[PDB]
């Protein structure tokens, strides 16, 4: 599973370099067009923590630096590539746990909503859960990504 | 309410990523296109 | 509804796993053809 | 507008899949014969 791991080790971090892109976009739209003032912290505990920034930055870095350490084969990129995915997997456990959070707090939300279209803050809440349940699916797969490279490069050094 | 345009976040993020992926066709395309020429 | 912002969701989520798809194709393709040069 | 919308979406989507169904075949074809 060397080679069925190393065949597939290029698109392990590039599926890191989407997800942090689309938490970068995710954090920017929240960022700009939300005025999160008008909105409650524990609604938006995933914009509050910081979590589409500091997740983009490290899935994105840890991405990049896991094509380049298979398009070079460096032994400064690999160390430097299994940190960034170390350090990858912290992010996206955190951010797993900010994500399972944040439902939690939608949901006690969302039982004084009648309807989604109640008022703005219930429209709001609901489209903070839909991008909190889609960036809990693309953190789920940038950690058990992470985590995979992190077996690769921690078996190759067995 | 004055914010239904988030959810029309999701499918404008789709269309980035399906238009992605019509140059991740046409870029895979021609780089098969470059490898049935050699044979 | 509801139902255009599941349908909506359920979409994306297509669209991941076809770019993720594509991606995995274009890394295939390029292995291939920087071997092959 | 959303029901037009992800309708023509959703055959963008399908037209994609096409191709990458359609260029897996010839990728797998091509690694079948060296
Ligand atoms: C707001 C979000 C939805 C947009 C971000 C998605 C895309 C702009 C990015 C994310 C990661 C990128 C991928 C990262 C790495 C690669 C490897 C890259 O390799 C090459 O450069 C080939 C070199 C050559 O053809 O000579 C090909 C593009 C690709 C698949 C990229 C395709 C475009 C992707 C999907």
């Amino acid at each position: 599973w060397q080679s069925f791991l190393k065949k597939e080790l290029e698109f392990l971090g590039v599926t890191q370099v989407l997800v942090g892109l689309i938490c970068l976009c995710f954090g920017t739209v929240v960022c700009s067009t939300l005025q999160t003032s008008d909105f409650d912290d524990e609604v938006l505990l995933l914009y509050r923590a910081g979590y589409p920034f500091w997740g983009a930055v490290l899935f994105v870095l840890s991405g990049f630096l896991s094509i380049m350490s298979e398009r070079k084969n460096t032994l400064y990129l690999v160390r430097g590539s299994l940190g960034a995915n170390i350090v990858s997997s912290i992010a996206a456990g955190l951010g797993i746990a900010i994500l399972i959070l944040n439902l939690s707090n939608n949901s006690a939300y969302m039982n004084y909503c009648k309807d989604i279209t109640e008022d703005d803050g219930c429209f709001v809440t609901s489209f903070i859960t839909e991008l909190v349940l889609m960036l809990l699916f693309l953190t789920i797969l940038a950690f058990c990504s992470a985590v995979l490279l992190i077996i690769y490069r921690i078996g190759q050094e067995f | 309410i004055e914010y239904r345009w988030l959810q029309l976040i999701f499918p404008s993020l789709a269309v980035i990523l399906f238009a992605v992926d019509t140059g991740l066709w046409f870029s895979t395309h021609k780089q098969f296109e470059s490898i049935l020429k050699i044979q | 509804p509801q139902l255009c912002y599941i349908l909506d969701a359920i979409l994306f989520l297509y669209g991941i796993v076809l770019t993720l798809l594509y991606c995995r194709l274009k890394i295939q393709v390029r292995k291939a053809d920087i071997a092959s040069r």
